[PDB]
């Protein structure tokens, strides 16, 4: 599964080499902003119970007729709203495993692998998640480096949606 | 190593003399060698046994033959199982850094134990002798000498 | 293909629960021992040809019927055939100690080396003879220290030696 | 060694210089008249003595 | 039995072989024996000097050495002396060894009951033995004063 | 670098003519041809039922789908044998086959995918077995394309499918993309309480759950150690003439 | 060819994706490298004809009779000398050329690519060329993490020939 | 240290443990070292004897009272002898690694001896510990921690 | 007995009036009563879960709770971890009285015979509240975790 140390394996891999200068140098690099992306883990990881509610509700606000409608696919039952901070505190799972990991990996192997095949089926439209992450990238609180940090993965999620 | 020198200087009304504080000084400095060495052959047991029972079964097909007490896969695992037993002693020994904690669990009554069996006293002493040789085989110079050591104590002690 | 980053991943996501700080402190011990397993990666491959023969000079002298006529490495394609796959011993090896875990090595490197080495007709065992030779130029050289900083690689040393032993373990 | 290692070592004193004197004498102490007196003779040389 | 004595039966009666934390055991054993060794040495240099000043901070000028104490007669000064001297020697044993199964198995094992008998009292005892360990922790040294004070009270709490 | 060691094939089914092209039945597939192209449906089906041999229909999904290697067998720029290329030396086919499997089982399921046979023995997957490790796995599938059975079976220009599977089952169907000695590792019936039923009374259990002691924990190891004696000596003990054996001095 | 950023392009372009972190991790990382890289480059340009014929009188040192043996391919006479400074010379050129590229791309084209081929049909046998090359790796003169950085590539050719 | 040894293994039947071999091969290892501490303390008889003698009266000024044993300038000339004895054999027992040498020369019935002589115990014994003193500021550090503990024995020995 | 109580027999039995050193003794506790109550609250917060975790630690999965071990009977588990609470209350009494004389008086008193009489093994129980004191250093920290450590280190050295 992709991430740096692994691209530079499977790269090597594929041509029957040695690791050279040019996959040890990538590992080199990878260091420097594993130290970054940590910092931004831990700022998810202790702001996780505010940042899922704060996600859930701020969803509603925006489509108020989730709540309203009678549907499997909607929330508006609380089996639903019970089903939503499942989905949303799902994502916040993958993104602080791609953090970690260093690469899109995690968050391209058990997220957005097959989302457009279980989003027309269930008919849940991929505008309500994209407004949940929205919320979350400018409601974490963090700042620095750390800030532009998990504001990639959020972002690369957004683009997987749409 | 530090029993035996408190009822050593415990059978007299004397302290502890301190060139007996020296041999301990000493084993205290050497033993995060024996810490070492005894890891690597920790870790690295089931080799031992099994060459341990090549080596021995090449050398004394008896035990293999119907006649003897290791013929069947029971028999068998149970005699690896015994070299597995002395190894464990002879790791126990190495960390003790003085035989006493592998005499008094594997040699002060094996002879008549082993009669009581009906298995030969010489072909555990050839397993112990193919063990020293695997594990000097698998250590350094150094490390095989100090090994070799306490190896070469259980196949004194099994003769 | 896992790592020391994604396996403490791929048990977490198994329990389904947040990354702990115990484990973010365990990561970033890591991230922070990263550099000395660098260094150690690149003087194995850049010694990596001078271990292969210097390895075979004790394979084949130790067992000296191997290249005598009759043993397996006797004629010459099949003596570069124990040097072809000397090395890729090697090459998962080092590959293992870059992830820093062993799972990338046990899925090609020996999920089905000790199947083929029976039907072929191969000693196994005269194998994991020679990969212990090679544990010991490896950590010779990892080791010594030439043009290099003072530092305690000693942790890596033990378990890139623990990579050979798994190497020779399911060989034999 | 192993009389030592039997007799000596895994047990008080008392209890031990009483059971010496069950195996070399053949007979129990009569009082403490032998009994500081051989404890006061192991306490200066020890259980040679 | 020792330290790595005890280490070696706890792994043995499981069937278990050294895992890291015995061998993270027997390392800080190891880390310990130097000052393990210096301080016996030191407390085998003078340990008529402890009793001595053991007894004069204690015992000495009360009730127990006048008469009808029990340190009275000269013999059974004498006997007090050796008491004292056979804490003393048992505790630096048991500081070298590491494990104090030596004072439970040598010194511990019927002394209730002969102090019982005798009529020998227990807490001028408790207080003899309390006074030995300060004079010892004054003369070692904090930092093994510490292990030496461990078994004097274990001793003195096993008496109690 | 060094040539291939020679493999005995067994007969299966492919070895044989199969003579004329109107008596083969339904069931044989639709031999899909970029020559043919006459509308877009069937440039859609073209390229879906490549999908269908290299993803095994489920993953084709919408990520896995390279749109830019589809985007170019429209225009017909690349052949559909280079479009296979594309298609399995791509790291999205990396994780989904190649990192799961092993070197042993990569080529039984590679050629089932790209040729469309099983292979034949096990020897012949142990002769590509040193192929894959050497050059690399893109090395090998290059070397897959290349070979002179898949051109002289397929071309240039033509999808790969199952040549004459009379009666045997889907390739896509009896195998997965991952076998049974691997199954811990990417599967989850770790986690799963049905297979854990099963586990309990297996006999592997029965060999964990013994405690320290006895000879059946070593009885894997006493299988493997061998070196069984000798008989005893057929010459009677009769004769054997034991009052001139001994010898002296 | 092959290239730190070049292997984050043909990674991502095989897969038909965009640049994701993955592959932006090495960038960042390749760029500290890199600054110790280029001081390398200038240590070897700077003492480069010192090193040549420092290295070019050191093979005649171990190998006397390749000055001694008549022979086309043995540097008997002054042509085999001249074609002596041209080789070694050629070595230098695309290790500092594999220098400042970060990768050994540069050193697997140019030099190494069939290099098995050339050396046995005109009879250069390759123990000539790691003789030389030894000798520029200890008299190079430099220090720190530079001295690390040329010792790879010099290193990784030797591997190669033999 | 070899006689000592070879004297336990002899109270047993069986040869010289692995431990001890490894405890005379330490004890050759530091043999030079502790050639080098005799070497010191043969060259330093004097101003020792002289500074540890003369810190023993200003602490016991007992003995060279009238009343006292070592009065007058032969009395105390033959104490200066006395403790010139003792540094001997502490030299001797440093040198040997046994402290055999020390007991079987100067321990063994000394208080008989300096009960029959009028002498006190105690203040041998602190003469001694004055040469403890004076040779452990002479020497290295962990060096005299060699020295100070053989010392240490003979005035252990001593009260 | 406290820390004041046993500065004030010290001085009481020499018939001393409070001297200086007294004095210091009696202000260091005052200085370190604040840290003192705040680990004894945190402590006395989730007792319960520092036992789960230390018979999770040492206990659990190993022979002692299989059959023929002697934590095999519900009832014997229920005795275990009454003896694991003890022993952390009690070392939390004498962490706040700064004193160990009430693991003198209410808990090692007779114990060893209770142990011995039973056939509790002693060196499981060591690493029980070894377990119990590494569970309570990382829950408290290391400033508190040294006192809470040294009394249940004096159980385990009493125990033993
Ligand atoms: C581990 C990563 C992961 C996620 C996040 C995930 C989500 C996911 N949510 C689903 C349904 C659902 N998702 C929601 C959630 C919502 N609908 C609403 O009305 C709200 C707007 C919104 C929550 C804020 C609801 C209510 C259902 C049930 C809809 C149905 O049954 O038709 C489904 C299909 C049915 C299912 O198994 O439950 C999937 C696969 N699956 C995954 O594997
Ligand atoms: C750690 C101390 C220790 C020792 C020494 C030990 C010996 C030991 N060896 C046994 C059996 C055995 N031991 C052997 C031994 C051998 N095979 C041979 O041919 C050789 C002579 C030798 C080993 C290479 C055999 C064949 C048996 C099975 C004999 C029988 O079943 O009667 C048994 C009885 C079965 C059992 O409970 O394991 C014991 C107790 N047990 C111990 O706990
Ligand atoms: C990537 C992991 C991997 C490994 C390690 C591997 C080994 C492997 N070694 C083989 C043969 C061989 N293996 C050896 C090696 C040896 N024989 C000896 O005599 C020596 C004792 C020993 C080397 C130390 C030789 C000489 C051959 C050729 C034998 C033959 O052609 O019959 C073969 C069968 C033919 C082949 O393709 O070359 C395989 C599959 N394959 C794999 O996929
Ligand atoms: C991928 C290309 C690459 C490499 C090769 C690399 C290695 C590397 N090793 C370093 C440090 C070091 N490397 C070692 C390694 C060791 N010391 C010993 O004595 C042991 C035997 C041995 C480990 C087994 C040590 C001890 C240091 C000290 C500095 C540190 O902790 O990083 C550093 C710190 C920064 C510097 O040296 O300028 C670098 C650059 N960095 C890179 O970017
Ligand atoms: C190694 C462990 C060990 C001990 C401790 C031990 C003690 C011990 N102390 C004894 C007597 C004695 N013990 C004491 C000691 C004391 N009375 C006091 O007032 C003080 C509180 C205390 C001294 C600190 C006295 C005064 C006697 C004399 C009773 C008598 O003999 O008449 C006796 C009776 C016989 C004899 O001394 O020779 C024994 C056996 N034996 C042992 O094996
Ligand atoms: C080179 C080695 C080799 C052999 C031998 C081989 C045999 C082979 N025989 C087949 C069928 C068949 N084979 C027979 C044969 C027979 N019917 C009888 O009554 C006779 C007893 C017998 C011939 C003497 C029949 C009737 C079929 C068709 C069966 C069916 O379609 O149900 C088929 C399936 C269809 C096909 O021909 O492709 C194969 C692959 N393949 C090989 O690679
Ligand atoms: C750009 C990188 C590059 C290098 C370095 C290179 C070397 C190279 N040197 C060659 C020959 C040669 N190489 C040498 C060099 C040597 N022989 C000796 O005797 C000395 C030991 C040694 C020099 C130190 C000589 C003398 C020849 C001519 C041999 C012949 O003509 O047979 C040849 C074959 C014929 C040729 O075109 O001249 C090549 C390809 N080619 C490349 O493309
Ligand atoms: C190698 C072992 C050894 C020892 C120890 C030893 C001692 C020794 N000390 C003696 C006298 C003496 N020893 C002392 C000793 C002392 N003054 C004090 O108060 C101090 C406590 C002490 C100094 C350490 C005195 C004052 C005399 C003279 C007594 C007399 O002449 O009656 C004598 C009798 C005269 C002589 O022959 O010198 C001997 C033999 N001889 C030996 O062979
Ligand atoms: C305040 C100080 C104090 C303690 C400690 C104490 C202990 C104590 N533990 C007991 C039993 C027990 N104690 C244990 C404890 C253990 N066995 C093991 O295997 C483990 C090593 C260890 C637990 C960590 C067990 C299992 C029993 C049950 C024996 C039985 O009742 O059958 C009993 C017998 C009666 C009863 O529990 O109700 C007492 C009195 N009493 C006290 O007043």
């Amino acid at each position: 599964v992709k991430t740096p140390i692994t691209e530079a394996i499977a790269a090597a891999d594929t041509q029957g080499r040695f690791l050279g200068n040019t996959e040890l140098q990538s590992a080199r690099g990878r260091y420097e902003r594993a130290a970054a992306s940590l910092e931004a883990a831990r700022g998810l990881t202790s702001n996780a119970q505010r940042l899922i509610d704060g996600a859930t509700q701020a969803v509603y606000q925006k489509f108020p007729y989730t709540t309203q409608t009678p549907g499997p696919q909607f929330a508006a039952d609380s089996r639903g709203k019970s089903k939503c901070a499942r989905d949303v505190g799902h994502y916040l799972r993958i993104i602080t495993y791609s953090l970690v990991a260093g690469g899109t990996g995690p968050l391209d192997e058990y997220l957005i692998a097959g989302l457009a095949e279980i989003n027309s089926t269930f008919d849940l439209s991929p505008s309500w998640y994209v407004e949940a992450l929205k919320h979350i990238k400018a409601n974490h609180g963090l700042s620095g480096q750390a800030a532009n940090e998990a504001n990639t993965y959020i972002d690369y999620a957004i683009n997987a949606l749409s | 190593i530090v029993t035996k020198s408190i009822v050593n200087a415990d059978a007299e009304a004397r302290y502890l003399s301190p060139g007996e504080l020296d041999r301990i000084k000493s084993f205290v400095a050497g033993g995060q060698q024996r810490l070492r060495i005894a890891q690597a052959l920790t870790d690295n047991r089931e080799r031992l046994v099994k060459q341990a029972g090549d080596q021995l079964f090449q050398k004394r097909p008896d035990v293999v033959s119907p006649g003897g007490n290791a013929y069947g896969q029971e028999m068998t695992a149970t005699c690896l199982r015994d070299l597995d037993y002395y190894l464990r002693l002879v790791t126990y020994g190495i960390v003790a850094g003085d035989v006493t904690p592998i005499e008094e669990i594997g040699v002060i009554g094996v002879r008549e134990m082993y009669k009581s069996l009906g298995t030969p006293i010489e072909a555990v002493g050839e397993g112990v002798r193919a063990l020293k040789n695997a594990a000097s085989t698998l250590l350094s110079a150094e490390d095989a000498a100090e090994a070799g050591s306490y190896f070469d104590y259980v196949v004194g002690a099994l003769q | 293909t896992l790592d020391v980053f994604t396996k403490v991943v791929s048990q977490a996501d198994s329990r389904g629960e947040f990354l702990s700080n115990e484990q973010l402190d365990a990561l970033a011990n890591v991230v922070k021992e990263g550099n000395k397993r660098l260094d150690v990666v690149n003087r194995i491959t850049s010694n990596a040809s001078a271990i292969v023969t210097n390895a075979a000079r004790a394979l084949f002298e130790e067992q000296p019927q191997l290249i005598a006529p009759g043993g397996n490495a006797y004629t010459n394609r099949r003596m570069a055939a124990c040097l072809r796959d000397m090395e890729i011993i090697l090459r998962y090896v080092t590959y293992a100690i870059l992830a820093g875990d062993a799972s990338v090595l046990d899925d090609r490197c020996l999920n089905g080396l000790r199947e083929t080495y029976q039907a072929l007709g191969t000693p196994g065992s005269s194998v994991a003879v020679g990969v212990q030779k090679m544990k010991d130029a490896a950590v010779g050289i990892a080791n010594d220290p030439n043009g290099i900083t003072k530092g305690d690689c000693s942790q890596l040393i033990s378990e890139v030696a623990s990579y050979f032993d798994r190497a020779a373990a399911a060989v034999g | 060694d192993l009389f030592r290692k039997l007799y000596w070592t895994p047990f008080y004193v008392c209890k031990a210089i009483e059971y010496i004197h069950r195996r070399l004498l053949g007979r129990p102490t009569y009082g403490r008249q032998e009994n500081n007196k051989y404890f006061d003779i192991a306490s200066k040389k020890g259980l040679y003595a | 039995q020792d330290a790595i004595t005890a280490v070696i039966n706890s792994a043995d009666v499981q069937g278990k072989y050294l895992d890291t934390a015995a061998l993270e055991k027997l390392k800080a054993y190891f880390s310990t024996g130097e000052l393990r060794v210096r301080a016996a040495t030191t407390i085998s240099a003078n340990a008529a000097a402890i009793v001595k000043e053991a007894v004069a901070k204690s015992l000495l000028y009360s009730d127990i050495t006048r008469p009808g104490g029990n340190m009275y007669t000269t013999r059974r000064y004498a006997a007090c002396i050796r008491d004292l001297d056979y804490y003393l020697r048992y505790a630096t044993y048991a500081m070298l060894a590491g494990d104090p199964s030596i004072l439970d198995e040598r010194v511990l094992n019927g002394l209730k009951e002969t102090y019982n008998s005798l009529g020998v009292p227990v807490g001028a005892t408790v207080q003899a033995i309390q006074a030995i360990k300060e004079v010892t922790a004054s003369l070692v040294g904090a930092d093994a004063g510490k292990e030496m004070g461990i078994y004097l009270d274990y001793i003195s709490s096993g008496l109690s | 670098a060094l040539p291939l060691l020679q493999y005995k094939p067994s007969s299966q089914n492919h070895r044989v003519t199969s003579f004329g092209a109107a008596d083969q039945n339904e069931d044989t597939p639709y031999i899909y041809r970029i020559e043919d192209v006459s509308s877009y449906t069937d440039i859609q089906n073209i390229i879906w039922a490549s999908y269908r041999q290299v993803f095994s229909e489920h993953e084709i999904l919408k990520f896995n789908r390279q749109k830019t290697l589809e985007s170019q067998v429209k225009n017909g720029s690349i052949s559909v044998r280079d479009f296979i290329r594309g298609l399995a030396k791509s790291e999205a086919f990396y994780r989904l086959v190649v990192s799961v499997n092993n070197n042993y089982r990569l080529v039984d399921i590679t050629l089932k995918r790209l040729l469309g046979r099983s292979s034949y023995n096990k020897d012949e997957q142990i002769a590509w077995s040193i192929v894959i490790g050497t050059k690399g796995f893109s090395g090998f599938v290059d070397a897959l394309i290349d070979s002179e059975e898949y051109t002289k079976n397929f071309g240039e220009n033509i999808v790969p499918y199952q040549r004459k599977r009379m009666e045997g089952r889907p390739h896509n169907l009896v195998t997965p993309r991952y076998g049974e000695d691997f199954q811990e590792k990417a599967g989850t019936v770790q986690t799963d309480w049905r297979f854990t039923l099963d586990k309990f009374y297996s006999r592997k259990s029965q060999e964990k759950q013994l405690r320290e002691g006895d000879p059946r924990k070593f009885a894997d190891l006493a299988a493997s150690v061998g070196n069984q004696g000798n008989y005893a000596q057929r010459i009677s003990a009769f004769d054997i003439d034991y009052l001139n054996a001994v010898p002296n001095r």
